[PDB]
């Protein structure tokens, strides 16, 4: 199959060469004056040479599925995978996951209390008897909690004196509560009517800056249930606000450069730290949040729908809910929650050491035959239909025995996957044959490994003073080659490559022909430095995730992808995280061709065939006008403005998108026949 | 890689938020910031200047005005060098405008001059609200004379509670007629307005409610009477009955009033109103909602009990159209949040401009300042803090500013602005990569080289990730030619440590290692367990940085106990006055200074006086002696790259340890030095910028086994001692690429037989397979197919060297999986500078095997060539070929060839959209002049100035019938250039049918007109544009007997096909077109 020889001194050093490397233990396999490194070839070659089949030591990777009894864990099996992983060779173990039933639920209503959330507070202050009613079907005795939030106390997030601070309410001043940021009004409780009545109590507040500081509330919530309390099963949250959201970095405005610690420190179910404390970074949730098995459910105005949409991409288990400004269709959010929240099966793992690389496969239930990618994104599975993930773990070197875990994001089920460095190849010891190797050496699967001072295939020679006539036979690759390719003095048939005390430098091989320094460079580093790849006799063996002549095309990834998740938009192969845009399309993702004519001609005919109805000319339209979209919105960019079929100047912008002649227009509701 | 981590200075002044923001001041000092250094009543912080001489920080004197409150100065800092000045800021000034205070910002300019204080210190006064209230009163006969003086007494009352000129009043009374007692003009002018209130008398009479209302808003609310134009219109009414005899109706009056936007209140008296026939005239009268703008009463006397209530409803007035939204201007813009200088005055940044869009205020030389937002026509950019960070971008031409917008669409975009003469528009921009990434936090214009023209720009995004949340900095060069610009000339540096906040800050450090390639520093106070961290990168060639950093001085460097360090940092100035630049990095509590240790590197030459071995002490013999032969080996050492350290002390003297060793890798020493008798030796000797050559004695034993393999001699060398006169160098060192292991070979006179004399005969020849034209830009790699002979004795360590211009070097091919009639070959190549000025040799000895008999062999050697390859209009290259046994004789066998070289250029041309497509039906006669205008814009994104000549093709004559006459070409915004003119006649085919196919009128039909506008030197980036016009005749339109015809002009740019070409393969962007239409019917 494949096997390039690294320094081969024992059967183990043959294994550390690659997956397709096998070793022969059969004695008397070495000819009159043949190398010991010949014992290490490919299984096929060994048989062609004569090496018996049962003499081919071949440590291969496999899996130990120690399945539990039951109620060990529920729908993630197996529960304990003890893999024996040989470097370079991939071990594959499957993962059966058949979600079963709805466990105890635990909701929490994060509502922004502003003057814009007035009729929201009215049409919601006490509609919770239909929440348990909407909870009745699937889950049983769940829990219900509430938490309010506005924005940081101190400016510039809201005027900090004066007694508008005691009275922020704009114009009505209906005794609204003091400006706050997070008030834990209700704890997770069984009752439902007590919950409603404790809510209506509190009235709104107000702040200055338009977007909110709701992110600070997020952490403070799932930070210390030593005072808030939380169920040990499920934990769903729901964001609600007709306003933006502030993240880290914005605190510098309020003269606060103390980052977010992660733990909440309240004394009266109310924050008094958010002031002496900076905003939680955007990414400080997908970690902490997803660590406590909590998952918000975005539900805001249509004005803020596609901003939280981009937020759905990043953080896991999160849905987008466009609703009216009255919060009346808020309970239908959760009919859309379990819809695609019980659907996102995840299968990531604890941050593994760099010495390892993990991947997965996917076999969704409705049709999908995925292969080779992290995660386990199958947005088409729900109640009681199992799934299939093929976890393939590979190593680069002979790891040290350790252990990691593969969890499902948003699930308490831990799968303790044990990992064992499988390399050594037991065979014999130095009780059998202290004879051969002339007493000054031991034996290991045939060959003999001599002492510091003895060398030779039978420890017959010593590392001082030796040489013969035709022992220099297999000591040179061919008749017209210099002995040991220089940089190596031949002793007893074979060669002993000289040593260089220079970083990296190392000679090796039967005739000392290969080195670990003379390969293809990259960024002023050998085979891409020790990070990217390595050097071995000219060719670079790039680490996992890196390909190319010298790991030049450093990443096998595709940063050539945009949010559209189509490579290089229109045209351009994705080589080395770079697009090769056809024509004059420019970088990085090939969308704008600055020099292009920005053609509006030939488009007028179809512009009046879509917005206005002034006759699809050549034929009809939607056929001669595959600029299929005509959004009812202020799209922009290619601001065009030409005339119509008969006189009038028809205005319209023209936002191109992705491939070939695909477009998106808004034709101004106006004309000009002057 | 030369940032001191031992002997540095540390200022630990414990003053709260001390060491939170820092900057390099006039070289002698460093200024630190402590925003939270409480002073007085919740006021400022304070600054500190620190000198190197004595490790101590002295407070800095400041005249903090009582006006500026809780501004916590020092938070934002900035310093210039032109003339040395410094700038600090309190971006949190608090000025109490009553109801609610805001944030304005206040800065100070210090230096060896006058202590200026610039916004400039017009203590930013609160906002003035404009109200134009109009009292309307029923004076019908139903009201008693007693209830009258009481009501007009309540009127004056509600007038005093207000203050002018920010408020205004106008009164009218309405019964059966309508008297305007005093207008808006007679209120702001009359020093005593209430003097006219007690002057009015009752009217009695009938009642026409609605009628007066119109007589009020269509007169008193005119800008003519004095009612301010841009104002808030309020109207109040006080009546005791409905409208009877009122010849009008509310169905006409109410609408047109709400048009001008007039909030309507109502105050009734009688309680006859609480009937269902007199309650609707309070709702109709007032403006929606009805339950807010009304306050009915029974008694005129206790009408002043609600005098206490009306206080509020009117003051709370802000704006009622878009459901009471929240707009702004410059109340909480905290100007000076981030500042940076520039040849034409400093530049502070505002954040809360309007919809918190953002911007920056520029201050010229005592001329009033300007300001740059994004205009309002820019719908987006709401809440982005445009100007959170600010940086300059000087260029050979005009300056350019840059503002950071962390939260554009909540992701983060960065926008670059230019200030063209009477323009100040936007150059370009780039969105962020991820939501919350915060793309825009930090920015730094840096200079890969030292040409003085800012080449590229860094960007910060500490809170970004995909799997690991280390942070993210983004390199983004500064392409010229607006509307195109990419933060992706590839790369973006990071680190393998989540929650690190990498990119929090950064500054240009400049040339530290002396390879002409500026180097930058970058902070990351979140690394490790909250511990601090900093990074060091280097440039390469033009727009680029090296992802792999050389150093990573973090908070584990016996920084006993600081939590997050690197928050901010600025360097580039020599303050310790030990020659080279210094770096200042702020940290919580204290701030450190890391100097840069001098990096010199050295070149070496090795040789063996006796070239090879004469076979005298070769195979030897055993009667009598070892006459141990005496080989001499001379090595020399000299340092050449110096520019930074300059002549004189240190750049010269520097002792060194030498460690020579022969045949190291083998346990069979082939020789020994005489001085020590060992197989190796060491001696410490003095170096200089002038060579130091010493030859040593070597002893070869008469008899030896291996002779084929030359004997190696390598040296390990370093820099021992490091005492040099004063301690003003302290520690010098070597660079990254330190090939401290240099080896030279000594061959042997191989036995080519008991006779036959060993004739060295080798030839050589090479070519370039498929190499077409070779222009600099394309054809980066250069594939050379070299063949070689051996028509003589066997060459063992045969070597093959090339001569080439500086613009290229050899890179290993490493091709394989299985292909060739070709290379197979492990060979060792070493580049090196040779000739006087320019050329140099890359030798390549076929390392480890023999080249025998009349055998030929072919291998492939490839040379990367730089896109900016300085080389003549022709490039030659040669190939010396010889054996290991050197060249014992006369005429060399070199092989050379010379190639024509060209150079890449990007040259594009567009048809500006100011183009006259004008067809329309009014075509009664054959007139002349509706001159059309074909504007063509052109520009080159190449990288070299190159002459050009822009050609044109404008139709005119058409069978004697002119198409459009007197056509010339204007060249505005540029000198009067010379253009040529020539007429030509097309092929003359049947044009009848020709354009019937296509209404087009290209030059192939009508006698066209070529314009050859030459150009002296089309400097890169130059968008040299120009247009052409001419009265367009309608006569020829009939000549062809159709309608809706269209005439086209072609414009093609040209340049010397030789020397220059265009790069990508083939782009026709150098040939634009403009099609005008002459559809005129009837
Ligand atoms: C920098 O950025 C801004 C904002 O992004 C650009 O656009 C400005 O946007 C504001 C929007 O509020 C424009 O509004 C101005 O309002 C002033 C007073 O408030 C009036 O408007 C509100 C809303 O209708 C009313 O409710 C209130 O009662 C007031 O009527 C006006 O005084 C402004 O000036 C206008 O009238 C004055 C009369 O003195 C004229 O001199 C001006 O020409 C102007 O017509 C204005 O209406 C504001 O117009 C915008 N500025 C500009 C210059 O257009 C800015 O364009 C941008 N700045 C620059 C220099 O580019
Ligand atoms: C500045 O204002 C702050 C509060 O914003 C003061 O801090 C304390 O505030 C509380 C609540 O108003 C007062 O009851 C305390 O008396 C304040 N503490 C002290 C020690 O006075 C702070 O005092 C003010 N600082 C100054 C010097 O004016
Ligand atoms: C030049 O090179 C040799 C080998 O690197 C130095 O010898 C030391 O040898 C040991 C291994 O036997 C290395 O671990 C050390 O790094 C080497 N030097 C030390 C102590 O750092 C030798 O010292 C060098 N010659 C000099 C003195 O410049
Ligand atoms: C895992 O599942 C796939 C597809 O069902 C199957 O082909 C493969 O054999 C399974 N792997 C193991 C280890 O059983
Ligand atoms: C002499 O030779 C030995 C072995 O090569 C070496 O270790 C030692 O350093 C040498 N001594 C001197 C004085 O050079
Ligand atoms: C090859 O060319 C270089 C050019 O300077 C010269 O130094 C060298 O002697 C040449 N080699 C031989 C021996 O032909
Ligand atoms: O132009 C005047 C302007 O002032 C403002 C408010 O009065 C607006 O309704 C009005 O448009
Ligand atoms: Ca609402
Ligand atoms: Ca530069
Ligand atoms: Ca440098
Ligand atoms: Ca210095
Ligand atoms: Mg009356």
């Amino acid at each position: 199959q494949e096997c390039t020889k690294f320094k081969v001194s024992s059967c183990r050093e043959c294994i550390e060469s690659g997956p397709g490397c096998t070793w022969c233990q059969k004695l008397n396999f070495t000819g009159p004056g043949d190398p010991d490194s010949i014992r290490c070839d490919t299984r096929p070659q060994l048989l062609m040479r004569g090496c018996a089949a049962d003499d081919i030591m071949d440590p291969t990777s496999l899996a130990e599925t120690q399945e539990d009894h039951n109620g060990g864990q529920k729908q993630l099996s197996p529960q304990k995978v003890t893999l024996y992983l040989r470097p370079g060779q991939a071990a594959a173990f499957n993962v059966t996951f058949r979600r079963a039933k709805g466990y105890p639920i635990d909701l929490y209503y994060l509502m922004d209390l502003s003057y814009s959330m007035l009729d929201d507070l009215r049409n919601v202050k006490k509609l919770g008897g239909d929440l348990l009613r909407a909870l009745n079907e699937i889950t049983e005795s769940g829990r219900i909690g509430f938490g309010s939030f506005v924005d940081k106390t101190v400016l510039p997030f809201v005027n900090t004196h004066p007694d508008k601070l005691r009275n922020p309410c704009p114009n009505k001043e209906k005794e609204c509560q003091p400006p706050f940021a997070f008030r834990h009004v209700l704890k997770l409780t069984n009752n439902s009517n007590q919950f409603q009545t404790e809510v209506g109590k509190q009235l709104i507040s107000g702040n200055l800056d338009a977007p909110e500081g709701g992110l600070d509330a997020m952490m403070q919530v799932a930070a210390c249930p030593e005072e808030i309390g939380w169920r040990n099963v499920t934990r769903l949250l729901v964001f609600a606000t007709d306003d933006g959201f502030h993240f880290a970095g914005d605190g510098k405005l309020g003269a606060i450069l103390t980052p977010n610690d992660g733990r909440c420190h309240l004394e009266d179910n109310l924050y008094k730290r958010s002031n002496e404390f900076d905003y939680p970074s955007v990414g400080q949730l997908a970690h902490k949040l997803a660590e406590n098995n909590i998952q918000p459910i975005f539900a805001v105005t249509s004005r803020m729908v596609k901003t939280y949409e981009k937020l759905t991409e990043i953080i896991p288990k999160s849905a987008v809910g466009e609703l009216s400004e009255d919060s009346s269709n808020v309970v239908q959010l959760i009919k859309n929650a379990y819809n695609k929240l019980s659907s996102r099966v995840f299968l990531d793992h604890n941050a593994l050491p760099d010495t390892l690389k993990v991947t997965y496969d996917s076999f969704c239930s409705n049709g999908v035959t995925h292969r080779n990618q992290p995660r386990g994104d199958c947005d088409g599975v729900q109640i009681n239909v199992p799934i299939t993930f093929q976890v393939k773990v590979t190593a680069t070197e002979c790891i040290q025995e350790q252990s990691f875990v593969i969890r499902a994001l948003g699930f308490t089920d831990i799968v303790t996957v044990q990992v064992l460095p499988q390399c050594e190849c037991r065979c014999r010891d130095q009780s059998r044959d202290r004879s051969l190797c002339h007493g000054k050496g031991f034996l290991e699967c045939g060959i003999c490994r001599c002492d510091t001072g003895y060398i030779g295939k039978n420890c017959e020679c010593q590392t001082q003073g030796r040489s013969s006539q035709e022992l220099e036979g297999s000591c040179r690759k061919d008749n017209n080659s210099i002995i040991c390719s220089g940089l190596g003095d031949c002793v007893c048939g074979q060669c002993l490559c000289h040593t260089s005390d220079v970083p990296g430098k190392l000679i090796y091989g039967q005739y000392c022909e290969c080195d670990t320094i003379n390969c293809e460079r990259y960024n002023g580093q050998v085979c891409g430095g020790p990070g990217r790849g390595l050097c071995f006799c000219g060719k670079c063996r790039c680490h996992p995730g890196f390909e190319g002549s010298a790991c030049q095309c450093e990443r096998t990834t595709e940063g050539c992808l945009n949010p559209r998740r189509v490579e290089c938009s229109g045209r351009g192969r994705c080589r080395c995280n770079v697009c090769e845009c056809h024509s004059g399309y420019q970088l990085p993702l090939c969308q704008e061709c600055p020099g292009c004519p920005s053609p509006c001609g030939k488009y007028i005919s179809c512009a009046e065939c879509l917005k206005f109805e002034k006759g699809p000319f050549g034929k009809n339209c939607s056929a001669a006008c595959p600029g299929l979209q005509l959004s009812n919105n202020p799209v922009k960019g290619r601001t065009c403005k030409e005339r119509d079929s008969e006189g009038c100047w028809v205005a319209y912008t023209l936002e191109q998108q992705d491939g070939m002649d695909r477009y998106l227009i808004y034709v101004d509701e106006s004309r000009e026949c002057v | 890689f030369n940032l001191d981590t031992e002997e540095l200075t540390a200022f630990r002044v414990d003053s709260a938020g001390f060491g939170d923001s820092v900057v390099q001041y006039a070289n002698s000092w460093v200024v630190v910031g402590a925003p939270q250094k409480i002073t007085a009543a919740n006021q400022t912080g304070g600054l500190y200047q620190c000198g190197y001489s004595t490790g101590a920080c002295e407070p800095i004197g400041l005249q903090v005005p009582p006006e500026a409150v809780n501004m916590s100065l020092g938070l934002s800092l900035a310093s210039t060098t032109s003339p040395s000045q410094l700038l600090a800021c309190g971006p949190t000034v608090h000025h109490e405008c009553g109801r609610n205070m805001y944030l304005t910002g206040l800065c100070f300019l210090l230096g060896p001059t006058q202590l200026t204080q610039r916004l400039p210190v017009s203590r930013q006064e609160c906002p003035r609200q404009e109200q134009d209230i109009v009292f309307l009163i029923d004076g019908s006969g139903s009201i008693s004379s007693r209830n009258f003086a009481t009501m007009m007494n309540f009127v004056r009352a509600v007038i005093s509670q207000f203050q002018r000129p920010s408020t205004q009043f106008s009164l009218m009374q309405f019964s059966n007629k309508f008297q305007t007692h005093f207008t808006f003009e007679e209120f702001r002018r009359s020093s005593n307005p209430l003097s006219l209130l007690a002057s009015v008398h009752q009217l009695q009479g009938f009642t026409y409610t609605a009628t007066a209302i119109q007589n009020v808003v269509h007169r008193l609310f005119h800008a003519s009477y004095g009612a301010r134009r841009d104002a808030a219109k309020i109207l109040i009414v006080i009546t005791d009955g409905k409208k009877e005899g009122d010849s009008l109706d509310y169905k006409d009056v109410i609408p047109m009033a709400d048009a001008a936007g007039i909030i309507r209140y109502a105050i009734g008296v009688g309680l006859a109103f609480q009937n269902r026939n007199s309650w609707k005239e309070l709702n109709d009268i007032a403006s929606k909602p009805s339950q807010e703008h009304i306050f009915k009463v029974e008694d005129f006397d206790a009408l002043k009990d609600i005098q206490n209530q009306l206080k509020e409803k009117i003051f709370a007035i802000e704006g009622t159209e878009t459901t009471s939204s929240s707009s702004f201007e410059l109340e909480m813009a905290q100007e000076g949040f981030s500042a940076v200088f520039t040849p034409d005055g400093p530049v502070l940044g505002a954040v809360g401009s309007f919809t918190w869009s953002g911007g920056a205020f520029l201050y010229p030389p005592n001329m009033s300042p300007t300001f740059i937002n994004m205009s309002q026509e820019n719908v987006d950019m709401r809440d982005s803090y445009l100007g959170y960070s600010t940086e300059l971008a000087l260029w050979k031409g005009v300056q350019s500013l840059v503002l950071g917008a962390p939260r554009y669409q909540h992701t983060g975009k960065a926008v670059i602005f230019t200030q063209v003469s009477r323009q100040w528009r936007m150059k370009a921009e780039v969105t962020g990569t991820q939501i919350g990434s915060y793309f825009g936090a930090s920015l730094c214009s840096v200079d890969v080289d030292s040409d003085g023209s800012t080449d590229l720009v860094l960007i910060g995004a500490p809170h970004y990730y995909e799997q690991t949340r280390g942070g993210q900095v983004s390199v983004c060069p500064l392409p010229r030619g607006w509307r195109r610009w990419w933060c992706d000339a590839v790369l973006y540096g990071e680190q393998g440590h989540p929650w690190g906040r990498f990119g929090a800050a950064l500054t240009v450090l400049g040339d530290v290692n002396g390879d002409k390639l500026t180097d930058v520093v970058i902070g990351a106070p979140g690394e490790e367990e909250n511990r601090g961290a900093v990074y060091l990168f280097h440039g390469v060639l033009g727009p680029s940085i090296s992802p792999s950093h050389s150093q990573r001085i973090a908070g584990s460097q016996l920084s006993s106990r600081l939590q997050y360090f690197g928050q901010a940092l600025s360097g580039g100035q020599d303050l310790t006055q030990d020659g080279l630049v210094d770096l200042a990095v702020g940290a919580r509590g204290q701030v450190l200074l890391l100097r840069t240790r001098p990096v010199l590197w050295v070149g070496v030459s090795m040789q063996f006086i006796p070239a090879e071995i004469p076979r005298s002490a070769f195979e030897c013999r055993e009667q009598v002696v070892s006459e141990q032969t005496l080989v001499q080996s001379n090595i020399c050492l000299y340092i050449d790259k110096r520019s930074k350290n300059l002549l004189g002390s240190r750049d010269l003297q520097s002792s060194v340890t030498l460690d020579l060793a022969l045949d190291p890798g083998r346990l069979s020493p082939r020789a020994t030095f005489q001085e020590t008798k060992n197989r190796s030796l060491s001696r410490v000797r003095v170096l200089g910028l002038k060579a130091h050559c010493e030859n040593f004695n070597l002893l070869l034993p008469s008899c030896v086994e291996d002779s084929v393999t030359p004997i190696t001699l390598r040296l390990n060398f370093t820099l021992v001692g490091k005492p040099l006169l004063a301690f003003r160098n302290l520690r010098p060192m070597l660079a990254a690429d330190a090939q401290r292991y240099f080896t030279a070979s000594l061959p042997f006179e191989k036995n080519c037989g008991a006779d036959h004399i060993c004739q060295d005969n080798l030839g050589i020849s090479f070519s370039f397979p498929g190499l077409k034209s070779l222009l600099v830009g394309s054809n980066l790699e250069l594939n050379a197919e070299v063949m070689v002979w051996n028509d003589g004795e066997d060459s063992y360590g045969t070597t093959i060297t090339f001569s080439h211009p500086a613009g290229l070097s050899y890179r290993y091919v490493a091709e394989g999986q299985k292909q060739g009639q070709l290379r197979s070959l492990h060979l060792t190549c070493d580049s090196a500078p040779v000739g006087s000025q320019g050329t140099w040799s890359t030798s390549c000895r076929i390392n480890h095997l023999i080249f025998r008999g009349g055998a030929q062999i072919t291998f492939l050697a490839t040379f990367d060539v730089s896109p900016k390859a300085v080389l003549g209009d022709r490039l030659l290259l040669t190939a010396n070929v010889s054996s290991e046994n050197n060249t014992p004789r006369t005429s060399k066998t070199t092989f050379q060839l010379e190639l024509p070289v060209k150079y890449a250029v990007y040259t594009v041309v567009s048809s500006h959209e100011q183009f006259t497509k004008y067809l329309n039906f009014s075509e009664s006669e054959e007139k002349e002049s509706h001159v059309a205008m074909h504007r063509y814009q052109v520009n080159n994104l190449g990288q070299r100035d190159l002459p050009v000549s822009i050609n044109f093709w404008v139709p005119v004559e058409l069978n004697q019938e002119a198409v459009w006459m007197d056509v010339e070409v204007s060249h505005p915004q540029n000198p009067s250039l010379r253009c040529s003119s020539e007429k030509i006649a097309p092929p003359a085919s049947d044009f009848l049918a020709h354009i019937q196919k296509n209404p087009v009128l290209d030059c192939s039909i009508a006698g066209c007109l070529r314009f050859r506008c030459d150009v002296p030197s089309f400097s890169v980036q130059e968008e040299l544009d120009f247009t052409l016009k001419g009265n367009l005749s309608f006569g020829w339109v009939r000549q062809i007997l159709q309608k809706k015809v269209s005439v086209v002009s072609v414009a093609e740019i040209t340049f010397d096909t030789s020397v220059y070409s265009q790069l990508p393969g083939q782009e026709a962007f150098m040939r634009a077109q403009t099609t005008t239409v002459l559809e005129k019917y009837k």
